[PDB]
């Protein structure tokens, strides 16, 4: 809203209106200062913000009624049968069919636990995910991991 | 963890290191006060850590508090708006 | 048949059907304005009607010391009653929603390449 | 099929019927199966506006700000002309627009349209600041 | 073969083709036009893909990395289960040895079992224990599903009200922390990962208990059988010479303080697996037998409902004292025995087949048959995956096609009329609405706030009449017809109905037939 | 079974007062359409039918003939037990 | 950071090239030849695709993929690099060649229909 307001003008025209005056809407005479041009420029600004969303700087917007009104004419049913607040939620609904309820409802996050590979038990993974390894000396880490001739030995 | 790792190494604990710990705790208290003004439980937790350091660790390691130690502690008290205690510390220093 | 598996213009009768199915689906998705409509309960009722009809439709089922390989084959069928990993493993070969994912994924088709003269559905074609 | 949602929503099944009724509204001939024509709808709008005091006009403009400005800003001019064709419900002009290639291709951008709810939320939170925190 | 990682283009070639033929079959089947030619072509394609899968079964084990990982995991799990069964058998042999030190017959049986383990590569005791646990679980779930079906008329409804995964992991945690009093997360996950194959039921038992509002832990003999089943199944130079396995050393010790989060996540994952298996096995039972248990045997269902009412009165009495039953539950058990007689399609015949294999002596023929069985089941799995894909794609595409239909026609109702009694009844609500509208803090906290474009409808203070309304229009119509007759006899015409310069928008009065001429 | 007399009296008086042809403040609990309120013979029919739409019951032509003022409708509706 | 990562990658490659095993040496040879000819890797393409999928995936899907790949040690790819890969357009000649090769006469018929549409 601030970005659109700064460039071409206030969008909530009549937000500060009194007696029908102090209006900030475009002129009724279709021209270089009229509704078509103003809406085109607002469209450009929202398109810029959508490009930001696509590039990932901004969070993905939730599903809207206007957007829901198209939805292939068939995805509306999936969204309705699911909670489907976000496109990510709809994607999960489709891509984890075993997570759902019965009737098509969506099951929340706190009970979907993905498998954790055993490859995370490697020594270098432990060192990377431990926040004190950089401050632990070589001898300390050596005795911490292995207490045998394999690791006994500057260093 | 670094602190207990040092006392495990058995090194000679240094006034700069104790001052770094005190600065960490005092800055945590100040920064929690200014950013998350609620949760007085956490505020008092950080403050208790800082006070425990300032009041026991220096005599535990037999170190004498110095300019930097008073600087950090006075910064904490000043942020807490404890004008009388901070000013008393200043003129006692 | 066995020769209909190979690339190079063999199996033309169904090659063409699937290939034109992709084209028709893309053309419907892009250039059909009458297709962009909100549901009005006349979709809601018969969509579930068709869902139950398809669920009722039944897939035609077909007629259906030891070596270390034989021992492993016996052990896998003995100790394993239902493997959850192999089901998702089959996904990388069956390509779940192979034809619908291109249109129901998020942000897939860029705005610039969204014309009927465009060839966007072929991006995933990889010959032998 | 479920029925349980309706059971729990008995207090608000009315809004479901109201939404579906708003969806199922179309313009044609009264003597035919349609309820009212575009001319009657336009007359009702004209006179409903004329019947509004300054307070009513201010409230209507507030409603416009809160509801239509987001959708109108996100929607392309082609989309607006297409919706005008839908409102007029004339088969011949709808067929002409369907014939026009440019009208067909550029309509389907619901991912882009989803910015409309964020825009509406910001405008509504500003109006909420005013009218509730004032 | 086709499934090796060098014919993936042919394999996708296969998905496209089989999907097309299955889509045609589904269309012709749901249209009631089932095609014998379509079914025959599907059978031929299935046979070709089955030959391809049989060829790839041997090659896939050697090539695929996931297949090798699965094989290694199965071997390690079998070794661990055999070690546990060997500890149990060591306890049993210690008990029997005190009973008889000269256990010649038992020693011969053990020697035969060891010969089988060498040649067959499996543990008969472990196989029997797994079979018994699976059979007990199947019987228990069948009994519970039929009992609930007849008592409440409802099958399996997995809704958010059910027991959550956090609660389930907490329940398992407390179970083991009370069994041992010292079991940490690492030990808990170690035991559960070692087992990995004991069919749990506790979640389904909890759901059925919550559905029936009766205890189930003691009364049912199948619960008792499952519980007893689980109860009964429950130097320096040498080390220097022992070669250090660098691949082992690449892993850090399992009893490391940095692995607590990993172990907790593993516990969550294993609990999710158990709960999902429970839900799955209950779900196919519900779709299999519950579709007919509710409708069929109406008299037996009514008798079970009467028994349920009796047990409900008994439960009300028990609650009265908590603020007969066993006999009623036994009657309901005798009732569900009737359905059990109708219950068919047992799934424990795999153990019968494996017992035949145990006594086999044409071992080559039996292993060929087993290979055929494995190939058939895996191609059935592939066909089921393809069937699900085609089903969902067809449903999605037909939903997409479904949009352009006309909407339903509303049924007419009485003319919108707010009664005079209705209006006069609740002007008090009107006065309260006006008072609420007065102050700002509670203007929008008013009941009944409809809205047109901008305006908010209030409550009407006058009845909305119809019959008395419309006099001005008819009077003006009389005047209009007088002036229009003057126009007709004078030869005049109205504004140009076509769009002209004076009338840019073509504004035309709708010519009605009653008034056309 | 039988509504009390005052409620339908209020119902009919306000329903007639809300008629466009009539004028408010000329309506008393006893009034004659043609004479007092000034309505032609062609309007008393839709008057009795405003009473119909208020009381969904269907009144026969012969009985409606017997009703020419507001009081008569009051007795008729009050004594009707099939009313609501 | 990226140079160290792909230094380890080519440590794998060098070990394969020096293993002696014919198949391993073969694979190392083709990958060295591709690197010298400058054709960019397919692992990087998969990495970019997976990163965008993670960006646009819901929460449970994000957790699943993230925990699946967290141990794989994939390189740190900037959102800018992923978007740079995705944005650049796809050529039409390669697409027509691939479709005509995978489908032959059907491919030529489809491409003739597409050009007629053009």
């Amino acid at each position: 809203l601030p970005l659109i307001r700064r460039e071409e003008g206030e969008i909530a025209g009549s937000l500060w209106a009194m007696d029908g005056g102090e209006l900030s809407y475009p002129k009724d005479g279709g021209g270089p200062q009229g509704w078509g041009v103003r809406l085109w420029r607002e469209r450009q600004l929202v398109k810029r913000e959508y490009q930001k969303v696509l590039d990932g700087y901004r969070p993905v917007p939730q599903l809207s009624t206007l957007g829901n009104s198209v939805r292939t004419a068939g995805d509306q049913l999936d969204i309705e049968r699911s909670g489907a607040q976000t496109p990510g939620e709809l994607s999960d609904y489709r891509n984890f069919p075993d997570n759902r309820f019965d009737g098509g409802q969506l099951k929340p996050e706190s009970e979907a636990a993905p498998a954790v590979p055993f490859s995370a038990e490697l020594v270098w993974q432990g060192e990377a995910n431990d926040k004190l390894s950089p401050y632990k000396s070589d001898e300390e880490i050596a005795l911490e991991n292995d207490n045998t001739f394999f690791s006994s030995l500057r260093r | 963890g670094i602190y207990e790792l040092v006392v495990r190494r058995g090194w000679v604990m240094q006034l700069p290191f104790v001052n770094a710990l005190l600065r960490l705790t005092c800055q945590a208290t100040i920064l929690s006060m200014e950013r998350t003004p609620d949760e007085a439980e956490t505020i008092g937790r950080f403050e208790e850590q800082a006070n425990k350091i300032w009041n026991h660790t220096f005599d535990e390691w037999q170190l004498q508090k110095d300019v930097y130690s008073y600087e950090c502690y006075i910064a904490l008290l000043a942020h807490q708006q404890r004008i009388d205690e901070a000013e008393k510390l200043f003129q006692e220093m | 048949c066995f020769s209909s598996w190979n690339d190079g213009s063999e199996g033309y009768e169904w090659k063409s059907r699937a290939l034109s199915e992709k084209r028709s689906l893309a053309l419907e998705f892009l250039g059909n304005v009458n297709k962009r409509v909100s549901i009005h309960d006349a979709i809601r009722l018969k969509a579930d009607i068709n869902k139950k009809a398809i669920s009722n439709v039944s897939c035609p089922s077909f007629f259906s010391h030891l070596s270390p390989s034989d021992a492993s084959l016996l052990k896998e069928e003995f100790l394993c009653d239902y493997d959850p990993s192999d089901t998702k493993r089959m996904a990388k070969w069956v390509n779940l929603r192979s034809e619908t994912s291109d249109y129901q994924s998020y942000g897939a088709i860029p705005e610039g390449e969204r014309s009927l003269w465009s060839a966007w559905y072929l991006r995933n074609i990889k010959a032998g | 099929a479920s029925g349980k949602d309706n059971t729990m929503s008995d207090d608000d099944v009315i809004r479901n019927i109201i939404k579906e009724r708003w969806k199922t509204l179309e313009f044609g001939d009264r003597n035919a199966g349609y309820p009212c024509t575009f001319g009657d709808y336009i007359q009702f709008l004209n006179e409903w506006f004329k019947s509004l005091d300054e307070e009513g006009m201010q409230r209507l403009r507030e409603h416009f700000d809160r509801r239509i400005r987001p959708l109108l800003a996100v929607m392309s001019p082609v989309d607006i002309l297409w919706l005008e064709a839908l409102t007029q419900n004339s088969p011949h002009n709808k067929e002409q627009l369907q014939r026009k290639i440019a009208f067909q291709t550029s309509l389907g951008t619901p991912e882009f349209f989803d910015m409309s709810k964020r825009l509406r939320y910001e405008i509504n939170e500003d109006y909420k600041v005013r009218d509730e925190l004032g | 073969s086709l499934f090796d990682p060098e014919n993936v283009h042919r394999l996708e070639n296969a998905m496209t083709h089989v999907k097309q033929v299955f889509a045609d079959y589904v269309h012709k089947k749901r249209e009631g036009v089932s095609t014998e030619a379509e079914r025959r072509m599907l059978a031929n394609l299935t046979a070709e893909l089955n030959l391809e899968t049989q060829k790839h079964l041997a090659n896939m084990f050697k090539y695929a990395e996931m297949r090798l990982r699965q094989v290694k995991l199965e071997e390690r799990h079998h070794q661990l289960a055999e070690i546990e069964r060997l500890r149990r058998m060591a306890q049993q042999r210690g008990g029997v040895k005190g009973r008889k030190g000269g256990s010649r017959k038992m020693s011969r049986m053990e020697r035969l079992k060891r010969v089988i383990n060498r040649a067959v590569g499996l543990d008969i005791a472990v196989a029997e224990t797994v079979l018994t646990e699976m059979q007990a679980q199947e019987e228990f779930l069948q009994f519970c599903e039929v009992f609930a079906r007849l008592t409440l008329g409802s099958g399996f409804k997995h809704t958010g009200k059910d027991e959550n995964l956090s609660a389930y992991i907490e329940s398992l945690r407390k179970l083991y922390s009370m069994d041992a009093a010292t079991l940490s997360t690492l030990d808990v996950v170690q035991y559960y990962s070692s087992k990995e194959g004991a069919h749990p039921v506790d979640w389904a038992k909890r759901w059925y208990e919550r559905a029936l509002l009766l205890p189930l832990q003691s009364t049912p003999e199948y619960q008792k059988l499952l519980q007893i089943q689980q109860r009964d199944e429950s130097v320096a130079r040498i080390k220097t010479q022992k070669v250090v396995n660098l691949v082992e050393k690449m892993f850090m010790d399992p009893k490391d303080k940095r692995l607590e989060s990993l172990h907790e996540k593993r516990l969550r994952y294993l609990a999710h697996m158990q709960m999902e298996r429970q839900i799955r096995c209950v779900r196919e039972n519900a779709k299999l037998f519950d579709g007919v248990e509710n409708m069929p045997e109406a008299a037996q269902c009514r008798e079970l409902y009467e028994k349920i009412m009796e047990k409900k009165t008994a439960q009300c009495n028990m609650t009265s004292p908590p603020e007969k039953i066993r006999e009623i539950t036994l009657r309901v058990i005798r009732d569900r025995h009737v359905q059990s007689a109708a219950a068919t399609k047992a799934r424990m015949l795999n153990r019968i087949i494996r017992s035949l294999k145990g006594g086999e002596q044409s071992i080559a023929e039996e292993l060929r048959a087993l290979h055929q069985q494995r190939k058939e089941k895996m191609t059935m799995r592939i066909l089921g995956i393809i069937e699900n894909d085609v089903k969902t794609e067809m449903e999605w595409l037909q939903n997409m096609e479904e949009a352009e239909r006309p909407p339903l026609l509303p049924i007419p109702e009485n003319m919108s009329y707010v009664s005079a009694a209705d209006v006069q009844a609740w002007r008090e609500l009107r006065e309260d609405d006006e008072r609420k509208a007065a102050n700002p803090f509670e203007r929008r906290r008013r009941t009944f706030q409809p809205e047109l474009l901008g305006q908010a409808w209030s409550v009407p203070n006058k009845p909305l009449l119809f019959w008395g309304t419309g006099v001005s229009a008819v009077q003006q119509a009389l005047r209009h017809v007088a002036e229009d007759a003057e126009r007709k006899r004078q030869g005049l015409l109205l504004a140009p109905p076509y769009p002209c310069a004076e009338n840019p928008w073509g504004w035309r009065l709708a010519k009605d037939i009653l008034d056309d001429n | 079974y039988l509504l009390n007399k005052d409620d339908v009296l209020t119902r009919v008086l306000e329903v007639v007062k809300n008629f466009e042809k009539v004028d408010a403040s000329k309506v008393t609990p006893q009034s004659h359409f043609v004479n007092d309120l000034g309505l032609n013979s062609l309007d008393v029919v839709e008057v009795v039918f405003a009473i119909e739409q208020e009381f969904i019951l269907d009144i026969p032509d012969h009985d409606a003939e017997k009703i020419q003022s507001i009081t008569d409708a009051v007795e008729y509706i009050s004594q009707n037990p099939m009313a609501k | 950071e990226r140079l160290a990562w792909l230094r380890d990658v080519w440590a794998q490659i060098d070990s394969d090239y020096r293993s002696g095993d014919s198949a391993r040496q073969e694979t190392a040879a083709q990958e060295i030849s591709a690197a010298l000819r400058g054709e960019p890797n397919d692992h990087m393409r998969w990495v970019y695709e997976t990163k965008r999928e993670l960006r646009f995936a819901g929460p449970v899907g994000r957790r699943a993929i993230q925990e699946e790949l967290q141990a794989a040690e994939l390189p740190e790819v900037l959102d800018e690099e992923v978007n740079r890969y995705h944005d650049l357009k796809l050529n039409m000649m390669e697409i027509e060649r691939e479709v005509k090769a995978k489908y032959g006469v059907a491919g030529q018929q489809h491409w003739a229909e597409l050009q007629a549409a053009k």
